[PDB]
């Protein structure tokens, strides 16, 4: 009568446990302490529910792997809250050094705590692992209220009701790092065959304890389902050399690589759930419902009529309409606030589906699912679209896309096998990243004076998509620099504010540039600009770029490969502009 | 009704 194991096994069984787990050497050793637990847990619950079943393991194995639960909101608990609260308890001396300690703690914890209740306080436990669980509700659920006060009553209970011990436990559980000594992988294997798999289309234990009770029957064909987290599947990173052995020396896809927050989306009618890389809940941001959330009333009609139920895999992007641009994550602003506010957009860039009505796509080629995933919707500009991409099978598109890529500013580039499946939790296998080889040093900061522009298109058409950038000719002493020598093209693409900022700061100093009649402070290669701008009106930017290779196409005779601006420099005058004799010294060296 | 301690220290 909804009856249950834990509310049966004391919490001082569980961390005994723990304990022997803990402090066992041995592999083999920690597995069956886990074991002969487990194993007296599910005789109990047969002979328990003979007679009746929802019941599970769950209750112990949310304590045991507490970095995997997803019911439960966060806590909210400081090492330095609990240090104060033992202090009051314990009675410690308020200037003392075990008091001290425990205020001083320098992010184990649970520890320094044991080592001080160890000889004070002598209680015996007398919670089940269900009351344990029951406070721990209580914890994260006032967390959320942000009723301080309480919090504490429901440590309160925790703490006066447990022994020395059982609090070590508590606390690593309220932490979420309990530091057995054995794998959660391990964890899993031990608890059923097909524990992992199931958790990896389903981040949720209590799915997979209640689903695997039975440690002798398994579940046939493990698959992403329809409002369940999976877990995405991963890149892994590739050394640009070996790209056509790598990707079985047949044809290719490059798909375009963006920054965003990585976002599923379950689909049913007018019903909508996403979740994040690690499984959490993010519907509230984004929508249930065509008439809720950030995104769902936005693209709900962008679904093709004979779509009713689809999971989508892809990445959530901040969007400004002004600039058809997408925000980077790194910004002096608030993408979040800009977001709200609505002076930026949601936009989701999917680049794949698992599930299409019914039929179910884990297994299809990549190259199907793409096919399947342009049936799915009809994208809208900044708001749902689907991931670029382009077939090709030599090394040096690989090159050009990469050069391509960090050009708009993106910062790498994705191949993946069309022949590949997708696989949950994976990393390698079909898809691989590219990203430059950009080594910390001097060449992480080249400080370089903006000499010229390039125009975008149309409406972009008064912003610049690129600008030249210049270094100084070491002046005599006394005068600031007059000539100047171009080095490199950079993008300037308007990801990030403070490069909108600079636009406008400098849109009324640009010159048109005359090849037969050229600025004699602005000396060039083969590569001219549209318009120049007086080195005095200018901009030092701060230049992130790989290498410095020979070019005939700039006037110091080498230039920037994969070159990114990272800051505008505008704490620096115009004339503190890195040197020729600068650019010679770091060259070799 | 089963008592969970024949069952624990066992
Ligand atoms: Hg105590
Ligand atoms: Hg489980
Ligand atoms: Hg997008
Ligand atoms: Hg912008
Ligand atoms: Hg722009
Ligand atoms: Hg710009
Ligand atoms: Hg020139
Ligand atoms: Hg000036
Ligand atoms: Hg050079």
């Amino acid at each position: 009568t909804s009856q249950t194991v834990a509310s049966h096994v004391p919490f001082a069984d569980l961390c005994s446990t723990l304990e022997r787990i803990q402090k066992s050497k041995g592999r083999a050793e920690k597995i069956r302490h886990f074991r002969e637990f487990l194993d007296s847990w599910r005789k109990f619950h047969d002979a328990l529910h003979k007679n009746h079943v929802t019941d599970s393991f769950y209750p112990a194995m949310r304590l045991i792997l507490p970095q995997l639960e997803r019911e439960r909101m966060a806590y909210g608990i400081k090492e330095t809250m609990l240090a104060k609260l033992y202090i009051e308890l314990l009675n410690l001396p308020r200037d003392g050094k075990d008091a001290l300690k425990l205020l001083n703690y320098r992010t184990d914890f649970a520890m320094i705590a044991y080592f001080v209740l160890k000889p004070r306080c002598l209680q015996k436990g007398s919670l089940t692992i269900q009351q344990v669980n029951d406070l721990l509700d209580s914890i994260a659920s006032n967390n959320s209220a942000k009723r301080k006060d309480l919090i504490k009553k429901s440590l309160l209970q925790l703490i006066t009701q447990s022994s020395a011990l059982e609090q070590k436990w508590l606390i690593r559980m309220i932490i979420k790092d309990l530091k057995l000594g054995v794998s959660q992988q391990t964890i899993f294997s031990v608890f059923h065959n097909d524990a992992a798999e199931l958790h990896n289309v389903t981040t949720d234990l209590e799915k997979v304890c209640r689903q695997l009770h039975d440690p002798s029957v398994g579940l046939s064909d493990i698959s992403i389902t329809l409002f369940s987290a999976f877990k995405p599947m991963l890149a892994a990173i590739a050394d640009i050399e070996h790209i056509e052995k790598d990707m079985k020396h047949q044809s290719f896809y490059i798909e375009t690589k963006l920054d965003g927050e990585r976002m599923q989306m379950h689909k049913d009618g007018d019903v909508y759930k996403y979740f994040s890389r690690n499984g959490y809940n993010y519907t509230d941001q984004f929508g249930a419902s065509p008439t809720e959330g950030s995104l769902t009333p936005f693209i709900h009609n962008a679904f093709k009529a004979d779509i009713q139920i689809c999971i989508l895999d892809g990445e959530m992007m901040a969007y400004n309409p002004n600039t058809q641009t997408f925000m980077q994550k790194g910004t002096k602003f608030d993408i979040k606030r800009m977001v709200e506010d609505s002076d930026l957009q949601t936009c989701y860039c999917v680049f794949d589906v698992l599930m299409v009505n019914n039929k179910k796509l884990g297994h299809e080629t990549l190259r199907k699912r793409y096919e399947i995933l342009s049936s799915i919707f009809t994208p809208i500009p900044g708001r749902i679209e689907i991931v670029q991409k382009t077939q090709a099978h030599t090394k040096n598109e690989v090159i050009d896309a990469l050069n391509e890529a960090i050009d708009k500013r993106e910062e790498g580039i994705m191949v993946k096998q069309p022949l590949s499946i997708y696989k949950p939790d994976k990393r390698g296998e079909g898809w691989l990243k590219i990203k430059p080889e950009y080594v910390s040093g001097l060449m992480d900061e080249l400080d370089i004076l903006i000499v010229g522009g390039y125009w975008g298109k149309g409406s972009r058409g008064g912003m610049m998509s690129h600008f030249l950038c210049a270094v100084a000719e070491k002046p005599p002493p006394g005068e600031k620099p007059s000539v100047f020598h171009t080095l490199s093209r950079v993008g300037s693409g308007c990801t990030m504010k403070e490069l909108y900022d600079l636009g406008l700061k400098l849109a009324k100093y640009w010159k048109p540039f005359h090849r037969k009649a050229p600025p004699s402070s602005i000396l060039c290669g083969t590569e001219k600009p549209e318009v120049y701008i007086e080195p005095c009106n200018s901009v030092i930017v701060q230049i992130k770029a790989a290498e410095i290779v020979p070019s005939d196409m700039y006037k110091t005779g080498c230039t920037l490969r994969f070159p990114r601006i990272e800051k505008i420099r505008d704490d620096k005058e115009w004339h503190e502009c890195m040197t020729l004799d600068d650019l010679e010294q770091l060259r070799g060296k | 009704v089963p008592q969970w301690e024949v069952f624990f220290k066992r």
